[PDB]
Protein backbone atom coordinates (compact mmCIF):
# COMPACT_ATOMS: atom_id res chain seq x y z
CA UNK A 1 0.00 0.00 0.00
CA UNK A 2 1.30 3.80 -0.64
CA UNK A 3 2.76 4.99 2.31
CA UNK A 4 1.09 8.66 1.98
CA UNK A 5 -2.36 7.31 1.53
CA UNK A 6 -1.43 4.83 4.64
CA UNK A 7 0.01 8.35 6.84
CA UNK A 8 -3.19 10.53 5.23
CA UNK A 9 -5.65 7.91 6.71
CA UNK A 10 -3.79 7.26 10.19
CA UNK A 11 -3.80 10.70 10.70
CA UNK A 12 -7.26 11.33 9.82
CA UNK A 13 -8.60 8.18 11.45
CA UNK A 14 -11.54 8.94 13.94
CA UNK A 15 -10.40 6.55 16.80
CA UNK A 16 -13.40 5.69 19.42
CA UNK A 17 -11.11 6.41 22.63
CA UNK A 18 -10.42 9.91 21.29
CA UNK A 19 -14.46 10.91 20.60
CA UNK A 20 -16.38 8.95 23.27
CA UNK A 21 -15.29 8.87 27.21
CA UNK A 22 -16.64 5.29 28.23
CA UNK A 23 -13.97 4.55 31.11
CA UNK A 24 -16.09 2.13 33.59
CA UNK A 25 -19.32 2.90 31.98
CA UNK A 26 -19.74 -0.53 31.03
CA UNK A 27 -23.73 -1.65 30.65
CA UNK A 28 -23.28 -5.01 28.90
CA UNK A 29 -21.22 -8.13 28.50
CA UNK A 30 -22.52 -11.13 26.48
CA UNK A 31 -21.81 -12.83 23.32
CA UNK A 32 -22.61 -9.70 21.30
CA UNK A 33 -19.28 -8.45 22.76
CA UNK A 34 -19.35 -5.40 25.31
CA UNK A 35 -21.48 -2.48 25.06
CA UNK A 36 -21.36 1.22 27.10
CA UNK A 37 -22.82 4.26 28.16
CA UNK A 38 -21.10 6.40 26.29
CA UNK A 39 -21.11 10.72 25.91
CA UNK A 40 -19.30 12.83 23.43
CA UNK A 41 -16.10 14.09 24.79
CA UNK A 42 -16.14 17.09 22.21
CA UNK A 43 -18.57 18.36 24.43
CA UNK A 44 -21.14 19.82 22.11
CA UNK A 45 -23.60 16.85 21.98
CA UNK A 46 -25.24 15.92 25.41
CA UNK A 47 -26.83 12.41 24.71
CA UNK A 48 -25.51 9.13 25.82
CA UNK A 49 -25.05 6.68 23.62
CA UNK A 50 -24.59 2.43 23.33
CA UNK A 51 -21.09 1.85 22.55
CA UNK A 52 -20.84 -2.10 21.36
CA UNK A 53 -17.76 -3.69 20.90
CA UNK A 54 -18.31 -6.49 18.72
CA UNK A 55 -16.82 -10.01 19.87
CA UNK A 56 -14.03 -11.42 18.28
CA UNK A 57 -11.72 -9.77 15.23
CA UNK A 58 -12.46 -8.98 11.89
CA UNK A 59 -15.28 -8.78 9.66
CA UNK A 60 -17.64 -11.74 10.31
CA UNK A 61 -20.82 -13.46 8.62
CA UNK A 62 -23.22 -11.88 11.32
CA UNK A 63 -20.88 -8.46 11.87
CA UNK A 64 -20.92 -7.97 7.88
CA UNK A 65 -24.56 -8.57 7.99
CA UNK A 66 -25.86 -6.55 10.82
CA UNK A 67 -23.84 -3.68 9.65
CA UNK A 68 -25.07 -4.04 6.39
CA UNK A 69 -28.63 -3.55 7.14
CA UNK A 70 -28.62 -1.24 10.32
CA UNK A 71 -26.76 0.65 7.53
CA UNK A 72 -29.77 1.01 5.60
CA UNK A 73 -32.42 0.89 8.07
CA UNK A 74 -34.41 3.79 9.34
CA UNK A 75 -37.53 3.98 11.30
CA UNK A 76 -38.32 5.52 14.87
CA UNK A 77 -39.21 2.44 16.35
CA UNK A 78 -36.36 0.39 15.44
CA UNK A 79 -32.82 1.29 17.03
CA UNK A 80 -30.88 3.02 14.49
CA UNK A 81 -26.31 2.73 13.96
CA UNK A 82 -25.27 6.14 13.97
CA UNK A 83 -21.46 5.19 13.39
CA UNK A 84 -19.10 2.50 12.94
CA UNK A 85 -15.87 3.18 14.10
CA UNK A 86 -13.02 0.68 12.59
CA UNK A 87 -9.94 -0.06 15.36
CA UNK A 88 -7.07 -1.46 12.34
CA UNK A 89 -4.31 -2.27 14.90
CA UNK A 90 -6.46 -4.94 16.96
CA UNK A 91 -9.66 -5.34 14.09
CA UNK A 92 -11.31 -4.46 16.54
CA UNK A 93 -15.29 -3.13 15.11
CA UNK A 94 -17.37 -0.57 17.56
CA UNK A 95 -20.99 0.47 16.93
CA UNK A 96 -22.56 3.37 18.12
CA UNK A 97 -26.60 3.50 18.93
CA UNK A 98 -28.98 5.71 20.72
CA UNK A 99 -29.03 4.86 24.24
CA UNK A 100 -32.03 3.54 25.56
CA UNK A 101 -32.01 3.38 29.62
CA UNK A 102 -35.44 0.76 29.68
CA UNK A 103 -36.62 -2.25 28.41
CA UNK A 104 -39.31 -4.77 28.36
CA UNK A 105 -37.39 -7.41 30.07
CA UNK A 106 -36.99 -5.12 32.97
CA UNK A 107 -40.45 -3.35 33.17
CA UNK A 108 -42.04 -6.16 33.18
CA UNK A 109 -39.59 -7.51 36.11
CA UNK A 110 -40.41 -4.56 38.23
CA UNK A 111 -44.22 -4.72 37.92
CA UNK A 112 -43.89 -9.04 38.58
CA UNK A 113 -42.18 -8.25 41.67
CA UNK A 114 -48.54 -1.83 41.43
CA UNK A 115 -50.08 -2.65 37.93
CA UNK A 116 -48.57 -2.02 34.27
CA UNK A 117 -50.61 0.60 33.44
CA UNK A 118 -53.42 -0.39 30.03
CA UNK A 119 -52.83 2.86 28.05
CA UNK A 120 -48.60 1.41 28.36
CA UNK A 121 -49.65 -1.89 27.56
CA UNK A 122 -51.77 -0.15 24.28
CA UNK A 123 -48.34 2.41 23.37
CA UNK A 124 -46.08 -0.52 23.70
CA UNK A 125 -47.61 -3.25 21.13
CA UNK A 126 -48.46 -0.54 18.94
CA UNK A 127 -45.09 0.93 18.59
CA UNK A 128 -43.72 -3.04 18.58
CA UNK A 129 -46.16 -3.60 15.85
CA UNK A 130 -44.78 -0.64 14.21
CA UNK A 131 -41.17 -1.67 13.94
CA UNK A 132 -41.89 -4.95 12.97
CA UNK A 133 -44.20 -3.92 10.19
CA UNK A 134 -41.51 -1.90 8.91
CA UNK A 135 -39.09 -4.92 9.17
CA UNK A 136 -41.43 -7.02 7.24
CA UNK A 137 -41.81 -4.75 4.78
CA UNK A 138 -38.20 -4.65 4.19
CA UNK A 139 -38.07 -8.40 3.94
CA UNK A 140 -36.17 -8.10 7.48
CA UNK A 141 -37.19 -10.98 9.59
CA UNK A 142 -36.36 -10.50 13.77
CA UNK A 143 -36.18 -14.30 14.41
CA UNK A 144 -35.44 -13.97 18.13
CA UNK A 145 -38.41 -10.66 19.46
CA UNK A 146 -38.71 -11.29 23.42
CA UNK A 147 -38.79 -8.58 26.42
CA UNK A 148 -35.01 -8.11 26.42
CA UNK A 149 -34.80 -6.99 22.88
CA UNK A 150 -37.73 -4.70 22.77
CA UNK A 151 -35.72 -1.39 24.29
CA UNK A 152 -37.63 1.73 25.68
CA UNK A 153 -35.96 4.96 25.57
CA UNK A 154 -35.68 7.57 29.18
CA UNK A 155 -35.92 10.59 29.29
CA UNK A 156 -34.80 13.05 26.75
CA UNK A 157 -36.33 13.50 23.07
CA UNK A 158 -37.28 10.45 22.12
CA UNK A 159 -38.91 9.51 26.04
CA UNK A 160 -40.74 6.51 25.85
CA UNK A 161 -40.22 5.74 22.55
CA UNK A 162 -40.18 1.60 21.44
CA UNK A 163 -36.93 0.96 19.81
CA UNK A 164 -36.85 -2.41 18.69
CA UNK A 165 -33.51 -4.32 18.72
CA UNK A 166 -31.10 -7.63 18.22
CA UNK A 167 -32.20 -8.37 15.05
CA UNK A 168 -31.53 -12.13 14.09
CA UNK A 169 -28.63 -10.76 11.19
CA UNK A 170 -27.10 -14.03 10.61
CA UNK A 171 -31.81 -21.94 26.79
CA UNK A 172 -35.84 -20.73 27.06
CA UNK A 173 -38.36 -21.34 24.39
CA UNK A 174 -41.28 -19.37 25.52
CA UNK A 175 -41.98 -16.53 22.74
CA UNK A 176 -41.20 -19.39 19.94
CA UNK A 177 -44.03 -20.03 17.90
CA UNK A 178 -45.28 -24.05 17.88
CA UNK A 179 -44.07 -25.10 13.85
CA UNK A 180 -40.37 -23.94 15.42
CA UNK A 181 -40.94 -26.48 17.99
CA UNK A 182 -42.12 -29.16 15.85
CA UNK A 183 -39.93 -28.88 12.90
CA UNK A 184 -40.17 -25.99 10.62
CA UNK A 185 -37.03 -24.88 8.77
CA UNK A 186 -37.54 -21.48 8.07
CA UNK A 187 -37.99 -18.47 9.64
CA UNK A 188 -41.19 -16.65 8.60
CA UNK A 189 -42.94 -13.30 9.19
CA UNK A 190 -45.74 -15.40 11.34
CA UNK A 191 -43.34 -16.57 13.53
CA UNK A 192 -41.93 -13.01 14.59
CA UNK A 193 -45.83 -12.26 15.07
CA UNK A 194 -46.50 -15.09 17.53
CA UNK A 195 -44.00 -14.11 19.69
CA UNK A 196 -45.15 -10.77 19.73
CA UNK A 197 -48.64 -12.52 20.46
CA UNK A 198 -46.57 -13.93 23.80
CA UNK A 199 -45.15 -10.27 24.75
CA UNK A 200 -48.59 -9.07 24.76
CA UNK A 201 -50.42 -10.87 27.17
CA UNK A 202 -47.37 -11.05 29.21
CA UNK A 203 -47.88 -7.31 29.50
CA UNK A 204 -51.33 -8.05 30.49
CA UNK A 205 -50.80 -10.23 32.93
CA UNK A 206 -47.00 -9.94 34.13
CA UNK A 207 -46.81 -13.58 33.81
CA UNK A 208 -44.58 -15.16 30.63
CA UNK A 209 -48.23 -16.85 29.17
CA UNK A 210 -45.85 -19.88 27.93
CA UNK A 211 -43.59 -20.24 30.77
CA UNK A 212 -41.97 -23.47 31.05
CA UNK A 213 -39.18 -25.50 33.39
CA UNK A 214 -35.63 -25.75 31.76
CA UNK A 215 -36.10 -27.95 17.27
CA UNK A 216 -38.63 -30.68 19.39
CA UNK A 217 -39.56 -29.47 23.05
CA UNK A 218 -42.30 -31.77 24.64
CA UNK A 219 -42.53 -29.53 27.83
CA UNK A 220 -42.78 -26.36 26.17
CA UNK A 221 -45.74 -27.43 23.23
CA UNK A 222 -47.45 -29.25 26.70
CA UNK A 223 -47.42 -25.32 28.08
CA UNK A 224 -49.12 -23.87 24.68
CA UNK A 225 -51.69 -26.92 24.85
CA UNK A 226 -52.31 -26.23 28.65
CA UNK A 227 -52.92 -23.10 28.03
CA UNK A 228 -54.13 -22.85 24.28
CA UNK A 229 -56.01 -26.35 24.18
CA UNK A 230 -54.86 -28.89 21.58
CA UNK A 231 -55.20 -27.82 18.03
CA UNK A 232 -57.90 -29.43 16.06
CA UNK A 233 -57.52 -30.74 12.33
CA UNK A 234 -59.89 -27.86 11.05
CA UNK A 235 -57.86 -25.11 13.12
CA UNK A 236 -54.33 -26.45 11.58
CA UNK A 237 -54.69 -28.82 8.81
CA UNK A 238 -50.84 -28.39 7.40
CA UNK A 239 -49.78 -29.61 11.00
CA UNK A 240 -49.43 -33.44 9.57
CA UNK A 241 -47.07 -31.92 7.41
CA UNK A 242 -44.96 -30.72 9.90
CA UNK A 243 -41.57 -32.93 10.44
CA UNK A 244 -42.64 -33.76 14.21
CA UNK A 245 -46.24 -34.54 13.86
CA UNK A 246 -45.69 -38.10 14.04
CA UNK A 247 -43.13 -37.21 17.42
CA UNK A 248 -46.70 -34.90 18.52
CA UNK A 249 -48.99 -37.80 18.19
CA UNK A 250 -46.73 -40.31 19.88
CA UNK A 251 -46.37 -38.38 22.74
CA UNK A 252 -49.66 -35.89 23.42
CA UNK A 253 -53.12 -37.11 23.36
CA UNK A 254 -56.21 -33.95 22.77
CA UNK A 255 -58.17 -35.55 25.86
CA UNK A 256 -55.74 -33.63 28.11
CA UNK A 257 -56.36 -30.95 27.35
CA UNK A 258 -60.22 -30.41 26.31
CA UNK A 259 -60.66 -28.16 29.15
CA UNK A 260 -57.72 -25.64 28.04
CA UNK A 261 -58.48 -22.41 26.55
CA UNK A 262 -56.57 -19.18 25.78
CA UNK A 263 -60.22 -17.57 26.86
CA UNK A 264 -59.97 -19.67 29.97
CA UNK A 265 -56.32 -18.42 31.19
CA UNK A 266 -56.68 -15.12 30.43
CA UNK A 267 -60.13 -14.91 32.33
CA UNK A 268 -57.52 -16.54 35.39
CA UNK A 269 -55.48 -12.89 35.07
CA UNK A 270 -58.83 -10.68 34.78
CA UNK A 271 -58.67 -9.97 31.31
CA UNK A 272 -62.08 -10.05 29.89
CA UNK A 273 -62.54 -12.22 26.85
CA UNK A 274 -65.25 -9.71 25.80
CA UNK A 275 -62.32 -6.85 25.31
CA UNK A 276 -60.72 -6.11 22.14
CA UNK A 277 -58.00 -6.65 23.71
CA UNK A 278 -58.35 -10.07 24.18
CA UNK A 279 -59.61 -10.38 20.42
CA UNK A 280 -56.36 -9.06 19.31
CA UNK A 281 -54.59 -11.08 21.20
CA UNK A 282 -56.23 -14.39 20.30
CA UNK A 283 -55.32 -13.60 16.23
CA UNK A 284 -51.68 -12.81 16.94
CA UNK A 285 -51.83 -16.24 19.14
CA UNK A 286 -53.44 -18.62 16.21
CA UNK A 287 -51.77 -21.60 16.54
CA UNK A 288 -51.61 -22.90 12.90
CA UNK A 289 -49.30 -19.52 11.33
CA UNK A 290 -51.02 -19.05 7.74
CA UNK A 291 -54.41 -17.95 10.11
CA UNK A 292 -52.55 -15.30 11.87
CA UNK A 293 -53.17 -11.78 11.60
CA UNK A 294 -50.00 -9.60 9.88
CA UNK A 295 -48.54 -6.90 11.89
CA UNK A 296 -50.37 -4.18 9.56
CA UNK A 297 -53.58 -6.23 9.91
CA UNK A 298 -53.01 -5.97 13.76
CA UNK A 299 -51.72 -1.71 13.35
CA UNK A 300 -55.86 -1.42 12.12
CA UNK A 301 -57.21 -3.27 14.87
CA UNK A 302 -60.08 -1.28 16.70
CA UNK A 303 -58.04 -1.98 20.14
CA UNK A 304 -56.39 1.11 18.55
CA UNK A 305 -59.07 2.94 18.23
CA UNK A 306 -60.97 1.87 21.73
CA UNK A 307 -60.42 4.79 24.57
CA UNK A 308 -57.37 5.33 25.43
CA UNK A 309 -55.60 6.07 22.27
CA UNK A 310 -51.82 4.97 21.55
CA UNK A 311 -49.62 7.65 22.46
CA UNK A 312 -45.90 8.33 21.12
CA UNK A 313 -44.20 8.36 24.79
CA UNK A 314 -45.69 5.18 26.35
CA UNK A 315 -44.65 6.92 29.88
CA UNK A 316 -47.62 9.49 28.94
CA UNK A 317 -45.92 12.44 30.32
CA UNK A 318 -46.06 10.60 33.83
CA UNK A 319 -43.22 10.27 35.78
CA UNK A 320 -40.83 7.12 35.16
CA UNK A 321 -40.59 4.45 38.03
CA UNK A 322 -38.04 1.98 36.76
CA UNK A 323 -34.12 2.24 37.65
CA UNK A 324 -31.17 3.31 35.34
CA UNK A 325 -28.82 0.64 34.17
CA UNK A 326 -26.49 -0.71 36.17
CA UNK A 327 -22.62 0.12 35.52
CA UNK A 328 -20.51 -3.52 34.80
CA UNK A 329 -16.96 -3.86 36.33
CA UNK A 330 -14.37 -4.94 33.65
CA UNK A 331 -13.93 -8.20 34.86
CA UNK B 1 -34.64 -10.34 -0.43
CA UNK B 2 -33.92 -8.04 2.25
CA UNK B 3 -34.31 -4.18 1.48
CA UNK B 4 -35.64 -4.74 -2.26
CA UNK B 5 -37.84 -2.20 -2.39
CA UNK B 6 -35.85 0.94 -0.41
CA UNK B 7 -33.80 2.43 -3.16
CA UNK B 8 -34.60 5.75 -2.79
CA UNK B 9 -33.94 5.75 0.91
CA UNK B 10 -31.04 3.84 0.63
CA UNK B 11 -27.23 4.38 1.08
CA UNK B 12 -26.33 3.40 -2.85
CA UNK B 13 -29.37 6.09 -4.25
CA UNK B 14 -28.06 8.74 -1.21
CA UNK B 15 -24.21 8.62 -0.86
CA UNK B 16 -22.80 6.18 -4.28
CA UNK B 17 -24.69 7.27 -6.54
CA UNK B 18 -22.20 9.91 -7.95
CA UNK B 19 -21.78 12.98 -10.12
CA UNK B 20 -19.50 12.23 -13.41
CA UNK B 21 -17.63 15.89 -13.15
CA UNK B 22 -16.33 14.72 -9.99
CA UNK B 23 -15.39 11.41 -10.63
CA UNK B 24 -13.32 12.68 -13.60
CA UNK B 25 -11.98 15.41 -11.25
CA UNK B 26 -10.48 12.85 -8.89
CA UNK B 27 -9.55 10.65 -11.88
CA UNK B 28 -7.02 13.32 -13.18
CA UNK B 29 -4.16 12.18 -10.96
CA UNK B 30 -4.25 8.67 -12.48
CA UNK B 31 -4.46 10.17 -15.72
CA UNK B 32 -0.90 11.61 -15.33
CA UNK B 33 0.43 7.69 -16.04
CA UNK B 34 -2.09 6.38 -17.93
CA UNK B 35 -4.12 7.66 -20.80
CA UNK B 36 -8.32 8.10 -20.68
CA UNK B 37 -8.34 4.95 -23.55
CA UNK B 38 -5.85 2.95 -20.97
CA UNK B 39 -7.66 3.61 -18.09
CA UNK B 40 -11.33 2.29 -19.68
CA UNK B 41 -8.84 -0.40 -20.79
CA UNK B 42 -7.70 -1.27 -16.95
CA UNK B 43 -11.37 -1.16 -15.91
CA UNK B 44 -12.77 -3.54 -18.29
CA UNK B 45 -9.69 -5.70 -17.12
CA UNK B 46 -10.18 -5.83 -13.37
CA UNK B 47 -13.41 -6.06 -14.48
CA UNK B 48 -12.66 -9.53 -16.31
CA UNK B 49 -10.33 -10.42 -13.08
CA UNK B 50 -13.67 -10.14 -10.69
CA UNK B 51 -16.26 -12.05 -12.93
CA UNK B 52 -13.45 -14.89 -13.27
CA UNK B 53 -13.04 -15.12 -9.44
CA UNK B 54 -16.44 -15.98 -8.65
CA UNK B 55 -17.04 -18.48 -11.57
CA UNK B 56 -14.22 -19.98 -10.28
CA UNK B 57 -15.25 -19.56 -6.61
CA UNK B 58 -19.20 -20.78 -7.74
CA UNK B 59 -20.72 -17.40 -6.89
CA UNK B 60 -24.24 -16.18 -8.36
CA UNK B 61 -23.66 -13.27 -10.82
CA UNK B 62 -25.35 -10.83 -8.09
CA UNK B 63 -22.49 -11.40 -5.66
CA UNK B 64 -19.97 -11.27 -8.93
CA UNK B 65 -22.38 -7.71 -9.49
CA UNK B 66 -21.51 -6.08 -5.41
CA UNK B 67 -18.14 -7.13 -5.91
CA UNK B 68 -17.09 -5.47 -8.74
CA UNK B 69 -19.44 -2.54 -7.37
CA UNK B 70 -16.87 -2.15 -4.01
CA UNK B 71 -13.96 -1.78 -6.48
CA UNK B 72 -15.25 0.51 -8.86
CA UNK B 73 -16.12 2.61 -5.91
CA UNK B 74 -12.67 2.23 -4.13
CA UNK B 75 -11.27 3.48 -7.31
CA UNK B 76 -13.37 6.24 -7.82
CA UNK B 77 -12.05 8.00 -4.94
CA UNK B 78 -8.53 6.79 -4.87
CA UNK B 79 -5.61 6.57 -7.47
CA UNK B 80 -4.55 3.16 -8.96
CA UNK B 81 -1.37 3.10 -6.62
CA UNK B 82 -3.31 3.46 -2.94
CA UNK B 83 -3.71 -0.38 -2.87
CA UNK B 84 -2.82 -2.66 -5.50
CA UNK B 85 -5.73 -3.67 -7.43
CA UNK B 86 -4.64 -7.61 -7.56
CA UNK B 87 -5.29 -7.14 -3.73
CA UNK B 88 -8.33 -5.16 -3.93
CA UNK B 89 -10.08 -7.92 -6.36
CA UNK B 90 -10.22 -10.76 -4.83
CA UNK B 91 -10.96 -8.83 -1.53
CA UNK B 92 -14.04 -7.15 -2.98
CA UNK B 93 -15.49 -10.74 -3.76
CA UNK B 94 -14.63 -11.96 -0.06
CA UNK B 95 -16.64 -8.86 1.38
CA UNK B 96 -19.55 -9.21 -1.15
CA UNK B 97 -19.66 -13.17 -0.60
CA UNK B 98 -20.09 -12.21 3.47
CA UNK B 99 -23.02 -9.76 2.64
CA UNK B 100 -24.89 -11.51 0.25
CA UNK B 101 -24.86 -14.53 2.87
CA UNK B 102 -23.57 -17.56 0.49
CA UNK B 103 -20.82 -17.88 3.32
CA UNK B 104 -17.30 -16.98 4.53
CA UNK B 105 -15.32 -17.94 1.73
CA UNK B 106 -12.87 -20.28 3.18
CA UNK B 107 -9.50 -18.58 3.41
CA UNK B 108 -7.48 -21.17 2.09
CA UNK B 109 -10.14 -21.58 -0.75
CA UNK B 110 -10.05 -17.19 -1.64
CA UNK B 111 -5.97 -17.73 -1.70
CA UNK B 112 -6.36 -20.42 -3.80
CA UNK B 113 -8.89 -19.23 -6.44
CA UNK B 114 -6.68 -15.69 -6.64
CA UNK B 115 -3.56 -18.03 -7.32
CA UNK B 116 -5.31 -20.51 -10.13
CA UNK B 117 -7.36 -17.86 -11.86
CA UNK B 118 -4.52 -15.48 -12.55
CA UNK B 119 -2.17 -18.39 -13.19
CA UNK B 120 -4.37 -20.29 -15.86
CA UNK B 121 -6.67 -16.86 -17.27
CA UNK B 122 -4.54 -14.65 -16.83
CA UNK B 123 -1.05 -15.18 -17.63
CA UNK B 124 -0.51 -12.79 -20.54
CA UNK B 125 -0.97 -9.78 -18.11
CA UNK B 126 0.29 -11.93 -14.59
CA UNK B 127 4.11 -13.46 -14.89
CA UNK B 128 4.16 -13.98 -11.75
CA UNK B 129 2.14 -15.95 -9.18
CA UNK B 130 -0.52 -14.33 -6.98
CA UNK B 131 1.96 -12.86 -4.37
CA UNK B 132 -0.54 -12.11 -1.12
CA UNK B 133 -1.79 -14.03 1.52
CA UNK B 134 -4.86 -14.15 3.92
CA UNK B 135 -3.62 -11.40 6.29
CA UNK B 136 -3.27 -8.47 3.33
CA UNK B 137 -6.57 -9.37 2.27
CA UNK B 138 -7.72 -8.99 5.82
CA UNK B 139 -6.08 -5.59 5.94
CA UNK B 140 -7.23 -4.86 2.71
CA UNK B 141 -10.93 -5.89 3.81
CA UNK B 142 -10.60 -2.79 6.88
CA UNK B 143 -9.83 -0.17 4.23
CA UNK B 144 -12.50 -0.90 1.96
CA UNK B 145 -15.24 -1.30 4.64
CA UNK B 146 -13.83 2.55 5.51
CA UNK B 147 -13.84 3.95 2.22
CA UNK B 148 -17.70 2.66 1.47
CA UNK B 149 -18.66 4.36 4.68
CA UNK B 150 -19.64 0.66 5.71
CA UNK B 151 -22.34 0.90 3.14
CA UNK B 152 -22.52 -2.43 1.97
CA UNK B 153 -26.03 -3.77 0.07
CA UNK B 154 -26.20 -2.73 -3.56
CA UNK B 155 -28.92 -2.52 -5.61
CA UNK B 156 -28.16 -4.07 -9.45
CA UNK B 157 -30.06 -4.02 -12.61
CA UNK B 158 -31.16 -7.84 -12.96
CA UNK B 159 -34.05 -7.57 -10.97
CA UNK B 160 -35.99 -4.54 -12.47
CA UNK B 161 -35.18 -6.26 -15.94
CA UNK B 162 -37.07 -9.29 -14.78
CA UNK B 163 -40.07 -7.41 -13.45
CA UNK B 164 -39.95 -5.22 -17.25
CA UNK B 165 -39.69 -8.61 -19.15
CA UNK B 166 -42.53 -10.19 -17.36
CA UNK B 167 -44.49 -6.78 -17.91
CA UNK B 168 -43.98 -6.95 -21.43
CA UNK B 169 -44.45 -10.90 -22.13
CA UNK B 170 -41.69 -11.77 -23.66
CA UNK B 171 -38.87 -13.81 -20.82
CA UNK B 172 -37.69 -15.89 -23.32
CA UNK B 173 -36.87 -14.05 -26.08
CA UNK B 174 -35.56 -10.93 -25.04
CA UNK B 175 -34.31 -12.21 -21.39
CA UNK B 176 -30.66 -14.04 -21.83
CA UNK B 177 -29.37 -10.93 -24.42
CA UNK B 178 -30.66 -8.28 -22.02
CA UNK B 179 -29.16 -9.95 -18.86
CA UNK B 180 -25.82 -10.12 -20.78
CA UNK B 181 -26.28 -6.45 -21.48
CA UNK B 182 -26.55 -5.99 -17.85
CA UNK B 183 -23.12 -7.83 -17.19
CA UNK B 184 -21.48 -5.89 -20.08
CA UNK B 185 -22.46 -2.65 -18.27
CA UNK B 186 -20.02 -3.09 -15.49
CA UNK B 187 -17.31 -2.81 -17.95
CA UNK B 188 -17.68 1.02 -17.49
CA UNK B 189 -18.76 3.96 -14.78
CA UNK B 190 -22.63 3.38 -15.26
CA UNK B 191 -23.41 1.49 -12.31
CA UNK B 192 -21.97 4.56 -10.31
CA UNK B 193 -24.12 7.26 -12.74
CA UNK B 194 -27.70 6.38 -13.20
CA UNK B 195 -30.20 4.10 -11.24
CA UNK B 196 -30.27 0.60 -11.74
CA UNK B 197 -33.33 0.33 -13.41
CA UNK B 198 -32.49 2.83 -16.23
CA UNK B 199 -29.86 1.07 -16.66
CA UNK B 200 -32.13 -1.91 -17.16
CA UNK B 201 -34.20 -0.04 -19.66
CA UNK B 202 -31.36 1.03 -21.30
CA UNK B 203 -30.18 -2.70 -22.15
CA UNK B 204 -33.80 -3.78 -22.70
CA UNK B 205 -33.91 -1.39 -25.34
CA UNK B 206 -30.49 -2.43 -26.76
CA UNK B 207 -32.03 -5.77 -26.80
CA UNK B 208 -34.94 -5.10 -28.76
CA UNK B 209 -32.76 -3.58 -31.65
CA UNK B 210 -30.14 -6.40 -31.38
CA UNK B 211 -33.49 -8.92 -31.94
CA UNK B 212 -35.42 -6.28 -34.19
CA UNK B 213 -38.46 -6.56 -31.51
CA UNK B 214 -40.60 -3.52 -31.74
CA UNK B 215 -41.53 -1.95 -28.38
CA UNK B 216 -42.05 1.38 -29.10
CA UNK B 217 -45.43 1.54 -27.29
CA UNK B 218 -44.30 -0.25 -24.04
CA UNK B 219 -42.03 2.12 -23.24
CA UNK B 220 -43.87 5.38 -24.95
CA UNK B 221 -45.56 4.45 -21.45
CA UNK B 222 -43.58 4.47 -19.08
CA UNK B 223 -42.61 7.79 -16.59
CA UNK B 224 -39.15 8.12 -17.03
CA UNK B 225 -36.53 10.48 -18.36
CA UNK B 226 -35.53 8.91 -21.76
CA UNK B 227 -32.69 11.79 -22.26
CA UNK B 228 -31.23 9.75 -19.15
CA UNK B 229 -32.13 6.67 -20.82
CA UNK B 230 -30.45 7.57 -24.11
CA UNK B 231 -27.64 8.62 -22.48
CA UNK B 232 -26.98 5.46 -21.12
CA UNK B 233 -27.74 3.19 -24.75
CA UNK B 234 -25.26 5.59 -26.09
CA UNK B 235 -22.63 4.25 -23.74
CA UNK B 236 -23.31 0.58 -24.06
CA UNK B 237 -23.07 1.23 -27.74
CA UNK B 238 -20.30 2.90 -27.30
CA UNK B 239 -18.68 -0.09 -25.11
CA UNK B 240 -19.05 -2.73 -27.70
CA UNK B 241 -17.14 -0.30 -30.14
CA UNK B 242 -14.31 -0.60 -27.22
CA UNK B 243 -14.83 -3.79 -27.24
CA UNK B 244 -14.00 -4.45 -31.11
CA UNK B 245 -11.11 -2.38 -31.31
CA UNK B 246 -9.26 -3.95 -27.47
CA UNK B 247 -7.30 -6.50 -27.55
CA UNK B 248 -6.78 -7.15 -23.28
CA UNK B 249 -4.45 -9.96 -24.26
CA UNK B 250 -1.79 -8.17 -26.26
CA UNK B 251 -2.43 -4.47 -24.26
CA UNK B 252 -2.52 -5.31 -20.33
CA UNK B 253 0.97 -6.45 -19.62
CA UNK B 254 2.28 -2.73 -21.11
CA UNK B 255 -0.57 -1.24 -19.07
CA UNK B 256 -0.64 -2.60 -15.78
CA UNK B 257 3.58 -1.57 -16.40
CA UNK B 258 2.06 2.25 -16.62
CA UNK B 259 0.16 2.30 -13.68
CA UNK B 260 1.42 4.47 -10.59
CA UNK B 261 3.08 2.68 -8.49
CA UNK B 262 3.27 2.96 -4.58
CA UNK B 263 5.68 4.88 -2.01
CA UNK B 264 7.32 2.68 -0.13
CA UNK B 265 8.04 3.62 3.43
CA UNK B 266 11.07 5.86 4.45
N1 LIG C 1 -27.32 -5.12 30.35
C1 LIG C 1 -28.25 -4.87 29.35
N2 LIG C 1 -29.38 -5.57 29.13
N3 LIG C 1 -30.07 -5.04 28.04
C2 LIG C 1 -29.39 -4.01 27.55
C3 LIG C 1 -29.58 -3.10 26.48
C4 LIG C 1 -28.65 -2.10 26.24
C5 LIG C 1 -28.82 -1.16 25.10
C6 LIG C 1 -29.16 0.17 25.33
N4 LIG C 1 -29.31 1.03 24.33
C7 LIG C 1 -29.14 0.65 23.08
C8 LIG C 1 -28.80 -0.64 22.74
CL1 LIG C 1 -28.61 -1.01 21.05
C9 LIG C 1 -28.62 -1.59 23.75
N5 LIG C 1 -28.29 -2.92 23.45
C10 LIG C 1 -27.05 -3.51 23.98
C11 LIG C 1 -26.36 -4.43 22.98
C12 LIG C 1 -27.35 -5.43 22.37
C13 LIG C 1 -27.85 -6.46 23.41
C14 LIG C 1 -27.93 -7.74 22.53
N6 LIG C 1 -26.98 -7.53 21.44
C15 LIG C 1 -26.63 -6.23 21.33
O1 LIG C 1 -25.86 -5.77 20.51
C16 LIG C 1 -28.51 -4.69 21.70
C17 LIG C 1 -29.23 -3.76 22.68
C18 LIG C 1 -27.49 -1.98 27.03
C19 LIG C 1 -27.26 -2.82 28.08
C20 LIG C 1 -28.18 -3.86 28.39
Amino acid sequence: MDYDFKVKLSSERERVEDLFEYEGCKVGRGTYGHVYKAKRKDGKDDKDYALKQIEGTGISMSACREIALLRELKHPNVISLQKVFLSHADRKVWLLFDYAEHDLWHIIKFHRAVQLPRGMVKSLLYQILDGIHYLHANWVLHRDLKPANILVMGEGPERGRVKIADMGFAVTFWYRAPELLLGARHYTKAIDIWAIGCIFAELLTSEPIFHCRQPYHHDQLDRIFNVMGFPADKDWEDIKKMPEHSTLMKDFRRNTYTNCSLIKYMEKHKVKPDSKAFHLLQKLLTMDPIKRITSEQAMQDPYFLEDPLPTSDVFAGCQIPYPKREFLTEE
Amino acid sequence: KAMAGNFWQSSHYLQWILDKQDLLKERQKDLKFLSEEEYWKLQIFFTNVIQALGEHLKLRQQVIATATVYFKRFYARYSLKSIDPVLMAPTCVFLASKVEEFGVVSNTRLIAAATSVLKTRFSYAFPKEFPYRMNHILECEFYLLELMDCCLIVYHPYRPLLQYVQDMGQEDMLLPLAWRIVNDTYRTDLCLLYPPFMIALACLHVACVVQQKDARQWFAELSVDMEKILEIIRVILKLYEQWKNFDERKEMATILSKMPKPKPPP
